């Protein structure tokens, strides 16, 4: 990633909790 | 939080009213428990879609 | 007969068996009148010593205090989750892929 | 296709080590009962009830329980048994009810 | 005579354990920056409605238990607890008080002339000492809290120390105090409360959602920080 990229990756941010109660993320292709 | 809700029944968990009572009497109370819990998995999926 | 819910360390019910607890295994509980399926694990967490079982967001025992050996556990459950079959095509073969 | 799960192999109670019995002669082999304007009141707690010796005594006209079922007496575990007994005629039996 | 009591009078609710969880909880908390009273040295006589926390800072062991009844005579039942410097000693029966219940080498009990019907008993400025009483489904309850230090600044949690399952009405309170130091005294409310907690799982801060609009914007939000904006 270019370092625009860069700084726009690190300014977007239990799950384990989730997990367990039935509710799983499926992660992106 | 929803899941944790008590939806009019005794207990908000299923091992509660299996311990306490018969699943006969328990009956009503799981019905209970499901026409409420479908009902927030499907605004759920409302919202989603 | 007056009753009361399970907001307090229990103190009389039946004469039932307490046979002894194994750690890191896929075992059943009943740890003061609720039951479970899980797996016991050592917690490094802290009870003060008033405290009875954990709760958590979902209204869960997420954690239990041994009445009779006094020590740290936790509730987690077992390992599941959902099986992919990946069948290029009945016309094409019968094999299939699991995948987890 | 569907969800796979890992089944349990046995059943673990852990009871706390209670042995002495608790006095359910003087509440219910007693040699009077009270009234009900001045009904007793009995704390039973940290004692064994087995649940099994009621039964000899006479049999149960009713045996009416809310919440908690009667056949499951000794899964649970209470924390406070409270007691209060009284007499009553037999037209006032399905008085004891809430409402 | 008057003094606020901010950040005071927040304990424990019940006996679950949570961590990270910004739980609600609705209870008999005391209301933040409400007037309660003050004494400083008497043993003056107060109501006890619903719940009364106390609070006591002094330099040395001044306080010597309290009194709580409700008519405090030989035909209502009253309560006692009194320390002998040794064990803490509850007891609770027909007592029979005189008209200046004080204590004066602690040997010098003079709080109560004798007893009859005896119904239950049991045996077990830099100190600040914290007491909350109340009385709910007839079960006597004792959370207590000290620390090292007119009110402290900062934040405290209570924790229990005995359950008394009395089932008795109680709506008169007395303290006591030792002869030859100023104590407070609170009155509890129904208040709405949002309660942190963290990893180790201790109560840092809480709200009182009734306090001001703020709090009330915090109950809505769920969080201790609210944003620029519009919100009901
Ligand atoms: C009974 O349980 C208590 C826990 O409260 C324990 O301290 C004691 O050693 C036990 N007694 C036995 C196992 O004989
Ligand atoms: C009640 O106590 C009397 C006193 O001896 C006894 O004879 C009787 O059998 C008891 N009733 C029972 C055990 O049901
Ligand atoms: C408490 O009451 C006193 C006397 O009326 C008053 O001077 C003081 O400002 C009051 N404080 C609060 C917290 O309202
Ligand atoms: C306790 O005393 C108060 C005041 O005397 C009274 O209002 C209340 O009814 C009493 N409690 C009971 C259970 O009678
Ligand atoms: C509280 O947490 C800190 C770090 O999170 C830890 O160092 C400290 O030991 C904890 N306190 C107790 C009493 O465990």
């Amino acid at each position: 990633r270019s370092p625009i990229e860069d700084l726009l990756f690190n300014k977007v941010t239990l799950i384990c909790a989730q997990k367990f109660k039935g509710l799983t993320v499926l992660p992106p292709l | 939080k929803q899941l944790s809700s008590k939806f009019g029944a005794i207990s908000s968990v299923l091992n509660d009213i299996f311990s306490r009572l018969d699943k006969c009497e328990a009956e009503v109370q799981i019905d209970r428990l499901i026409t409420g819990r479908l009902q927030s998995l499907q605004t759920y999926v409302t919202q989603q879609l | 007969l007056s009753f009361e819910l399970l907001h307090a360390p229990a103190t009389v019910c039946g004469p039932k068996k307490s046979t002894n607890l194994v750690k890191n295994k896929c075992v059943n509980f009943n740890f003061n009148g609720l039951k479970g399926t899980g797996v016991l694990t050592e917690s490094n967490k802290k009870f003060l010593p008033f405290q009875q079982f954990g709760r958590d967001i979902a209204d869960t025992t997420d954690a239990v205090r041994d009445p009779q050996t006094l020590e740290i556990l936790d509730i987690t459950p077992c390992s599941f989750g959902g099986v992919s079959v990946i069948t290029p095509g009945t016309n094409t073969s019968n094999q299939v892929a699991v995948l987890y | 296709t569907s969800n796979f799960r890992v089944q349990p192999t046995e059943s673990i109670v852990r009871f706390p080590n209670i042995t002495n019995l608790c006095p359910f002669d003087e509440v219910f082999n007693a040699t009077r009962f009270a009234s009900v304007y001045a009904w007793n009141r009995k704390r039973i707690s940290n004692c064994v009830a087995d649940y099994s010796v009621l039964y000899n005594l006479a049999p149960f006209f009713t045996f009416k329980c809310y919440g908690v079922s009667p056949t499951k007496l000794n899964d649970l575990c209470f924390t406070n048994v409270y007691a209060d007994s009284f007499v009553i005629r037999g037209d006032e039996v399905r008085q004891i009810a809430p409402c | 005579a008057y003094t606020n009591s901010f950040t005071r009078g927040v304990y424990y609710p019940d006996k679950v354990f949570r961590s990270s969880v910004l739980h609600s909880t609705q209870d008999l908390f005391l209301p933040f920056f409400s007037n309660v009273t003050w004494f400083h040295v008497d043993n003056p006589v107060l109501p006890f409605n619903d719940g009364v926390y106390f609070a006591s800072i002094e330099k040395s062991n001044i306080i010597r238990g309290w009194i709580f009844g409700t008519t405090l005579d030989s035909k209502t039942q009253s309560l006692l607890i009194v320390n002998n410097a040794t064990n803490v000693v509850i007891k609770v029966c027909e007592f029979q008080f005189c008209n200046d219940p004080f204590l004066d080498m602690e040997s010098e009990f003079r709080v109560y002339s004798s007893a009859n019907n005896c119904t239950f008993e049991y045996v077990s400025f830099k100190n600040l000492r914290e007491f909350v009483f109340k009385n709910i489904d007839g079960y006597f309850k004792i959370y207590s809290k000290h620390t090292p230090i007119d009110l402290p600044q900062g934040f405290s949690a209570l924790e229990p120390l005995v359950d008394l399952p009395i089932g008795i009405n109680i709506t008169r309170f007395q303290t006591l105090l030792a002869l030859h130091a100023a104590y407070y005294v609170g009155y509890l409310q129904p208040r709405t409360f949002l309660l942190k907690y963290n990893e180790n799982g201790t109560i840092t801060d809480a709200v009182d959602c009734a306090l001001d609009p703020l709090s009330e914007t915090k109950c809505t939000l769920k969080s201790f920080t609210v944003e620029k904006g519009i919100y009901q």
